[PDB]
């Protein structure tokens, strides 16, 4: 709940419109950073060690200004989500996931944002105010200077990575919560079931009924939602794994600056988790629907109205199809979308590293 | 007329028009028509085949290098799915007017009469949006087809006659299509003749193609359609057997409305039964075709450097024959999960405070509606936008291979 | 002689004539036509074998080049399926008698009886025709060996064999001539025989699901409640009963298909993936129409019909058995009594499986396994082609 | 003892004598067996770890070549396998007790419970089947690591002190593993102490991982037999309810036997899942590494040249391999046929000729088991024979690739 009400205030679902503008902020900063990142690689003159560094550059800027796009042109069907999650909580072991989470990319953009500073304060043949001394390429049409132009300098580049960290955290934790609901809701439905099967209670059998259907339009609800962003990550995982690779395979036989790793080593580290949570909590919800089918299977099946046994049916029959996350009308969100990626990233690995050599 | 061929009657007048050995669907059964039409039908596949035969000809008897054998055969084979559909349709139209035929007598129930006219406007709207993407991206083709051939040298490379193994360019008539001719078609009226011929043979064989591409997809976007009114209409149906404060002319009224419900919902299968039948394998013979053009075009693409006409050539095939697949891929897809989603709105309705029979009628519905409906290709295939994925992976791998090891 | 046995007569007896051993389905059970027919089996066996252990001597002690091992190789492939098949039908005819026996007993409905005729009819027309089809294409391998041997020192022999005679003049050349026309012959009736049988037993199959498919309407129509009595109830419960039996045997009877030829298929498919990378790699070498080109054609040809021929009978067992539950929704279940009703219901949750042949627990036996393994030869082509 | 730790009973038994950290199933709990216990496991932890350091020690600090680094490597994720599986059971024997109890105070119906037993005694015939095949497996594995080290010249290629891009042959101690040693294991007592202590060590390794394989194994084929038991007295219990010419016993009486026929698939689903839960991410990560393993292996066998020590090695290294793989496979492959083929046998029962309440029955127990029951590798993967297929095809398609292109 520490960076969901944040996602929620910043996605405008709630009534509180600062964030909104926040938002609003950051995209506008995003925007400005890509076109500044474009026009460097166009309409300048830079060796080849700042052109793959550019390159990297405006894809993290292009993947987070998609990402705000993407969840704020879904404020209406987050705010529906947000409610039906109003009533239960996540299970305990979601929130200490989505606490490491959160932990970890305070953390991480702590450290890449530290580190220029370092790589500054060591190897001496480099110096302050040139290509890798900064978080972020060296865009601003201000010239190197005195240590207080390098200051904000820094610091209005470590801006960008501070939104990049945290349009990355919003999108791994908001899965996992939300799946945790989903989940949390779907134990609540079997209990129910269970309880139903103690006193030939229909009713209570009707209600479980309800809740499922509710679940059921909730998770609908998720998938367009998270539509956009698991295909966004998946495509872009793909071809970053590919690039990112044949950098640190190049820079590792030296062709090109050592340095840039610090940038490959940590902009595939963020990417390999946000697909991770994609395809792992994606296949925990194919498990959910066997839980209730197991729990309809009872021999207190056989003592119930001949009415109860129909509606125990039609659950029964409901229930044999599971809770597959299909986006894109081809890709279902599973550990083994998980195993196809590396395939198609090691195919772009081996294209780039030839042509490169 | 009435039914399904009222909605496609702009497609079936484009196919009658076109040239395709159709004789159903007139008003002038009389000798003198009849003659006319089978005269200008015959006329029409006697030019397109020769036109055909002539292409293939400058393909053999006039290549040198294997790189103008892998643009002819690309050009030919671009064209043999003209060629393929053009006696696919010619000689198979039984299968069609059987499919055209499926929805000829069938009216809605008058509970489900303002639905199914809301949910049959939809499909018309959506047929004619399609007829009119398949006429401009025809138009378009035809006309950049006539544009990219001055904007290149119109030169052919001949071994030389006076060296050993050296090759020279000589002047060739600026046409369309390179194809030999009986007649001189480098200067004057011959040259006028052959321009001509070729802009005709091209736009009304894109035509051909593109008509039963659209056929096809305007057949899925009906059966999509049918299958969204069964969707949205389960609801009153269900409400119809509800016991709110059920006498004998409720009862029959809630067996009425399953039987409506049923037998429109078994016309959807056996329309989707005869769509396979009906153009199953010409989707097989497109994909044997397609195959083998996007192999030769990935090649094609490995060699393209700058910004000129055999970049635009190649990029404009290779667009062109992924459209093709995607157009019949999307419609196979939105097939299947309409039909895959019957299911959960047969759950998601409010069954539980229904009738005993309204009950038995959501579990069969749930226990059929559970296979999604499938239009396959001749039983190797089936279309949906996983072909589509398969096909351009395929096709990119290939391309990345061929860039790697040469 | 009744049931599947008698329909399959003439493949039966085929079988019995070409050397293979059978036992049974034989009416002259005596102590002389028994040991005259254990002999000639013998002798057959000992022909087929030694021939088989010749071609493989002259593939290891006179193949020299890299093309002439593969040629050799493909060859010894080729006959290999009938190598294999020969032991698996001789040593496991349990196994077929069971499959034959499945239909001994089963009796139509009195009110069933015509549509059954209707479709056990057709399935002969079926079971015939592919015993026409086969009766071609074999006979025209026989006579297509003996055709492109003469138009292309080595003894011009149609296949490449050691012999401990010499075979390069007088009648040695005629005897090892005769004896690998009639090697050529059997083994290729064998390999097409077994692949017949399996196609047969496979029609059967279908035509009897679509005999189940087809009388499910007179059933609910019989079961309507239109404007019920005992005899009514009787009536239908003795429909459900004939409905279920012949339901039950069809799956049954699928299952010993499925046993039967099973790991014979997986044999067939470990033996064609090898001789099918061997073809793949020769194709590349085509030098316009000459012996090899016509050889190389006619072995692709021949080792993609094969598989074809059980690959399409299975995708059209799959869909067949698929397609019961649009039967059982055919039928105006809304009509009739509660007992339909749950009959009905149990069906189309039978109907959810469609009956698919596996080799094996490996892989299922349909038109995508075709597709597969055309397109894996097709890939490794390419590939050859681009590497050289 | 009873339930399925006296089905498993050797095999525990070989697990307590094999030095893995087990600490139930014993009848000496006392203050110095525990401690005789903990230090005897410890130490040989200690020897199995120490061991695999100084092969991974050897492999790094005496590689040269590119065919000394696969060596090397090849052995070292042989052997990582049992280093993973051994602390993998030793940190995590709650699963597996709790697997073994499942079946703790479940008896058989009266009625079944002699169906039960020759079912029973049944799996035992499987169980100390797989325990003698493993048994030989090892056993053989061990005795020929033992003799292919006699079998060749003992020489290490290294780059030559004297000039500058030679590289000679140094002879290398005759052992079993070439691995680091603080003392000297040239000659003499060294020479004995690092073959006696690489024999055991690899001995002890190959039972770690064996005993879990056939743990896993013997759980699946128990929950094979059970599911088959179930299938077994499916006809008796429809015919208990046939209203052949119900009363207050016969009501019971059928009643009863339903109960435990749902208990028991009950029992069986939950079995499956914990089967799942306890041996998943072993599974994983047994895959994991023998990816890497197989991949290597097909590069080495590019380079196999008749009849060697070499080839014999690399033969030896993918049979073990695939033979790993194939015997979780194809128990996972038997449990998924076994579950899913429930209901047609509870189709092929009298169910026509039969109560509503055996109707009722069947059309539950087919609408539950239509699912098939699959064990899956922490969800990455389906435990089936297909696994193993699909890595056969992906082995020999990389080893046709190196062939060719090299
Ligand atoms: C391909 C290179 C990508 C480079 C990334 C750089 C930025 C590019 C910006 C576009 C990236 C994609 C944005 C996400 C989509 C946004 C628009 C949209 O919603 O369309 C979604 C649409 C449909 O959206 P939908 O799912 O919300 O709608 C359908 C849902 N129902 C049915 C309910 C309506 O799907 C697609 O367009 C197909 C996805 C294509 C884009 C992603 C390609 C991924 C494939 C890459 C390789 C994958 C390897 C693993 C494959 C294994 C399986 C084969
Ligand atoms: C779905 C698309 C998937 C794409 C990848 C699929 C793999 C390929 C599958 C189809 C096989 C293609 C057939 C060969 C055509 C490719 C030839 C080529 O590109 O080589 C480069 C060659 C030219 O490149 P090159 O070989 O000269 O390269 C060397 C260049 N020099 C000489 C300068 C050094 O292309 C051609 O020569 C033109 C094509 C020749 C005519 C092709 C006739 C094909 C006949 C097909 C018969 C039916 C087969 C059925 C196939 C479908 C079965 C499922
Ligand atoms: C909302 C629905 C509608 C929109 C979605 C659907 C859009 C339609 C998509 C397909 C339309 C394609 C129509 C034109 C295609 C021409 C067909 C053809 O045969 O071309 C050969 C023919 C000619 O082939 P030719 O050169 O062999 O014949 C001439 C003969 N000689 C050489 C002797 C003169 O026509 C053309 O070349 C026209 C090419 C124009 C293509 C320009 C496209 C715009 C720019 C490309 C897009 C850039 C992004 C993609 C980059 C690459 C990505 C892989
Ligand atoms: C209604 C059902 C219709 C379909 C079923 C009936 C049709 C069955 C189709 C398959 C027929 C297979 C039998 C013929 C093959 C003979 C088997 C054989 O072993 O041949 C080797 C044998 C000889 O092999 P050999 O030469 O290696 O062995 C002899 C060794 N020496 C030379 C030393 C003596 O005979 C042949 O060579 C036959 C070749 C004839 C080829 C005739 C067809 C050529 C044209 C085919 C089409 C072109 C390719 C198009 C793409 C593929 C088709 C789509
Ligand atoms: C198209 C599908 C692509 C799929 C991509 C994703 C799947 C990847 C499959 C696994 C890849 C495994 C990579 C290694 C194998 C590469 C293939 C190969 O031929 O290499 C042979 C090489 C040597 O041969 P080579 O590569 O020089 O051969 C070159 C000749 N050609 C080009 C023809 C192939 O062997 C090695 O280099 C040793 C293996 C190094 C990699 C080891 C990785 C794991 C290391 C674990 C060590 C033990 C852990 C415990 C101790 C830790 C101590 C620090
Ligand atoms: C050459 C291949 C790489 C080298 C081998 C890599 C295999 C894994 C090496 C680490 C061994 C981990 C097992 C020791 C702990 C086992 C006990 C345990 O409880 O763990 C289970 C638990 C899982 O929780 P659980 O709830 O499922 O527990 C199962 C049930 N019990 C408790 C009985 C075991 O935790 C773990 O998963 C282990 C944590 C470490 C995971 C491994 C870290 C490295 C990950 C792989 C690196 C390589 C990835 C390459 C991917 C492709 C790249 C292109
Ligand atoms: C009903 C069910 C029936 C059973 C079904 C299952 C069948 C069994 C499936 C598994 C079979 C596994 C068999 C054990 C394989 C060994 C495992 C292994 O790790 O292999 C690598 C190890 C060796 O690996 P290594 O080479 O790395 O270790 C040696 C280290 N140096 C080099 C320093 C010495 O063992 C083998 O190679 C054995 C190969 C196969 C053995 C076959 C018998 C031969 C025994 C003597 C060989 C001597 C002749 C060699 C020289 C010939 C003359 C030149
Ligand atoms: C989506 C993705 O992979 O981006 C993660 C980017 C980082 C881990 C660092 C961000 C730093 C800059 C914006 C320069």
């Amino acid at each position: 709940i520490d960076t969901i009400n944040m996602f929620l205030q910043m996605t405008g679902c709630t009534d509180s419109k600062a964030m909104l503008y926040l938002t609003y902020f950051e995209f506008l900063i995003t925007f400005y950073y890509l076109i500044a990142t474009y026009a460097s690689i166009v309409h300048f003159e830079q060796s080849v060690t700042i052109q793959l560094f550019a390159l990297l550059c405006m894809l993290i800027e292009c993947v987070i200004l998609l990402n705000i796009t993407f969840r704020l042109y879904h404020k209406n069907h987050i705010r529906e989500m947000h409610q039906y999650s109003r009533r239960l909580g996540i299970p305990d072991s979601y929130r200490s996931v989505i606490n490491v989470i959160t932990k970890y990319h305070l953390i991480a953009s702590n450290i890449f944002v530290v580190f220029p500073v370092t790589y500054a304060i060591f190897c001496d043949s480099v110096r302050v105010g040139d290509p890798f001394t900064f978080p972020f390429l060296d865009v601003l049409p201000m010239h190197t200077d005195n240590l207080a132009i390098y200051a904000c300098k820094y610091l209005v580049y470590a801006i960008s990575v501070y939104i990049a960290h945290v349009e990355l955290c919003f999108i791994n934790t908001t899965f996992i919560y939300y799946v945790g609901v989903l989940k949390h809701r779907l134990e609540t439905i079997v209990q129910t079931i269970g309880e139903a099967f103690a006193d030939n209670d229909e009713q209570k059998f009707k209600y479980a009924i309800i809740q499922h259907q509710k679940l059921l339009s909730y998770f609908n609800t998720m998938k367009i939602v998270f539509s956009k962003p698991i295909l966004l990550s998946m495509s872009f995982n793909a071809i970053y794994f590919g690039l990112t690779t044949s950098f640190v395979i190049q820079a590792i036989r030296g062709y090109i600056n050592q340095a840039i790793l610090s940038i490959c080593i940590a902009s595939s580290a963020a990417a390999v988790i946000n697909i991770t949570i994609y395809t792992f909590y994606g296949s925990e919800l194919m498990d959910l629907h066997d839980k209730i089918l197991h729990v309809l299977f009872d021999n207190a099946f056989f003592y119930v109205s001949k009415s109860f046994k129909s509606s125990i049916l039609i659950m029964m029959t409901r229930v044999t199809i599971p809770l597959k996350f299909t986006v894109g009308y081809i890709f279902t969100i599973n550990l083994n979308l998980l195993l196809k990626i590396l395939k198609m990233s090691y195919t772009v690995l081996n294209v780039l590293l030839s042509s490169e050599t | 007329k009435d039914g399904l061929i009222k909605d496609l009657w702009p497609n079936i007048r484009l196919i009658q028009l076109s040239g395709l050995f159709i004789s159903e669907y007139y008003d002038d059964y009389s000798g003198l028509a009849v003659l006319f039409r089978k005269i200008y039908s015959w006329i029409t596949a006697i030019i397109i085949y020769s036109q055909f035969i002539f292409i293939v000809i400058f393909m053999v008897t006039k290549s040198n290098d294997s790189d103008q054998l892998a643009a002819g055969v690309v050009t030919t084979l671009f064209f043999t799915h003209s060629m393929i559909k053009f006696v696919y349709f010619s000689t198979g139209t039984k299968s069609f007017y059987r499919t055209l035929s499926c929805w000829n007598n069938t009216s809605p129930h008058p509970l489900f009469a303002e639905s199914h006219s809301r949910f049959h406007a939809k499909s018309l709207s959506r047929m004619r949006q399609l007829l009119i993407i398949v006429s401009i991206v025809t138009i378009f083709t035809t006309i950049s087809w006539t544009t990219i051939t001055f904007f290149g040298e119109s030169v052919w490379k001949v071994p030389d006659p006076e060296t050993f193994n050296q090759t020279m360019y000589v002047p060739v008539p600026r046409l369309m299509l390179h194809s030999w001719y009986p007649w001189d078609s480098g200067h004057g009226l011959g040259y006028i003749v052959a321009f001509v011929l070729q802009f005709y043979w091209v736009f009304i064989t894109l035509s051909h193609s593109n008509l039963m591409e659209l056929l096809f997809s305007s057949f899925l976007v009906h059966a999509c359609e049918q299958l969204q009114h069964l969707k949205e209409i389960l609801n009153p149906l269900i409400e119809l057997s509800a016991t709110l404060d059920l006498t004998s002319n409720q009862e029959v009224l809630v067996r009425s409305a399953i039987k409506y419900w049923v037998e429109r919902h078994k016309h959807v299968v056996k329309y989707v039964s005869l769509i396979t039948e009906c153009y199953g394998s010409a989707l097989l013979f497109h994909m044997l075709v397609s195959t083998v053009i996007l192999t030769i075009l990935a090649y094609q693409a490995t060699k393209i450097n700058g910004v000129n006409v055999f970049a635009f050539s190649t990029i404009g095939y290779l667009m062109y024959s992924f459209a093709q697949i995607f157009m019949f891929c999307i419609h196979g897809n939105e097939l299947i999960e309409e039909s895959s989603s019957v299911m959960e709105a047969a759950y998601g309705c409010h069954w539980y405070d229904g009738s005993e029979e309204a009950k038995t009628f959501v579990q069969i519905v749930c226990q059929q509606c559970q296979k999604p409906l499938i239009v396959s290709g001749a039983k190797f295939f089936n279309v949906s936008l996983d072909l589509f994925a398969s096909v351009l992976g395929a096709v990119v791998t290939y391309f990345m291979v061929l860039v790697q090891l040469k």
